[PDB]
């Protein structure tokens, strides 16, 4: 059981420009012998589940990869994203993995 | 690829019981414990437990721990969600996993809708 | 010993080996933090 | 082989082709060391 909280507002932002949204992680996720952070973001539109967009807190996944490198020791964790377009317009879940009793996070909107 | 094509959501009564099935396509179950998760909606999504094909000895979250019982098809290549006391809140979306670093592939989704 | 070759194969000319007959050990590639994308498709990491 | 002195095996000509291989399997010889050898399989 761990409280995971992420940015309560949504961030209207405009075509091309950068986002500024992060989800504070606490228990301080980290493994034994490798220090990839266990936390995964995902990428949720309206209409279709979820998909990994981050995995180990950074690792580009697979097709519509801008950036989404996150800089993160465990207590942090951020998603900036450089330019938001169509794809780019849904709601991102950051889930902790290291702790086996495992919740998502509530959601951050941003719309073009 | 590797598609998670669960059974389409049905009716159900309050205090019975839905048994929910999810397919896969290109590997087998036998290498994959699938996961359950079920997305609240107009809320934060929330992790309903785990099990396992074979020993499957399964681990729910403790929000629904005795509430939620998930067994796994050794063949058939399909999963069984089983749910009790079923309330209004209960009306969410449900999806499958892959236990990768990430839930790699959710089901299509289904409304598990608790009327008269 | 794959994983520790000083000269990989090329990507068109990639080296292709049957191994059988064998212990197959993952623990140690878990263990290793090199690897920055474990991607695994149609099987978990976990069961290997 | 001159410097061997001794019958030195230079190739396997056994097979013209070896498509589809499976299986390889190697141990301690048995067939070397007047003395009866028995095998069963
Ligand atoms: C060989 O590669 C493995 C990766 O599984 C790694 O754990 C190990 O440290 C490597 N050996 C050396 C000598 O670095």
């Amino acid at each position: 059981d761990i409280v995971m909280t992420q940015s309560p507002s949504s961030l209207t932002v405009t075509a091309g420009e950068k986002v500024t949204m992060s989800c504070k992680s606490s228990q301080s996720l980290l493994n034994s012998g490798n220090q990839k952070n266990y936390l995964t973001w995902y990428q949720q539109k309206v209409g279709q589940p979820p998909k990994l967009l981050i995995y180990w807190a950074s690792t580009r996944d697979p097709g519509v990869p801008d950036r989404f490198t996150g800089s993160g020791f465990g207590t942090d964790f951020t998603l900036t994203i450089s330019s938001v377009q169509a794809e780019d317009l849904a709601v991102y879940y950051c889930q902790n993995d290291y702790s086996y009793p495992l919740t998502f996070g509530a959601g951050t909107k941003v719309e073009l | 690829e590797v598609q998670l094509k669960q059974s389409v959501a049905e009716l159900v009564r309050p205090g019975a019981s839905v048994k929910v099935s999810c397919t896969a396509s290109g590997f087998n179950i036998k290498n994959i414990y699938m996961h359950w998760v079920k997305q609240r909606p107009e809320q934060g999504l929330d992790w309903i437990g785990r099990i396992d094909p074979a020993n499957g000895n399964s681990r729910y979250a403790p929000k629904f721990q005795d509430k939620a019982t998930i067994t796994a098809d050794t063949s058939s290549n399909t999963a069984y969600l089983q749910l009790s006391s079923l309330t209004s809140e209960d009306t969410a979306i449900y999806y499958c996993a892959d236990e990768g670093w990430g839930f790699a592939n959710w089901g299509q989704g289904t409304l598990v809708t608790v009327s008269a | 010993e794959v994983f520790n070759a000083t000269r990989f194969a090329s990507v068109y000319a990639w080296n292709r080996k049957r191994i059988s007959n064998c212990v197959a050990d993952y623990s140690v590639l878990y263990n290793s933090a090199s690897f920055s994308t474990f991607k695994c498709y149609g099987v978990s990491p976990t069961k290997l | 082989h001159k410097n061997n002195k001794s019958w030195m095996e230079s190739e396997f000509r056994v097979y013209s082709s070896a498509n589809n291989c499976t299986f390889e399997y190697v141990s301690q010889p048995f067939l070397m060391d007047k003395n009866l050898r028995e095998f069963v399989f």
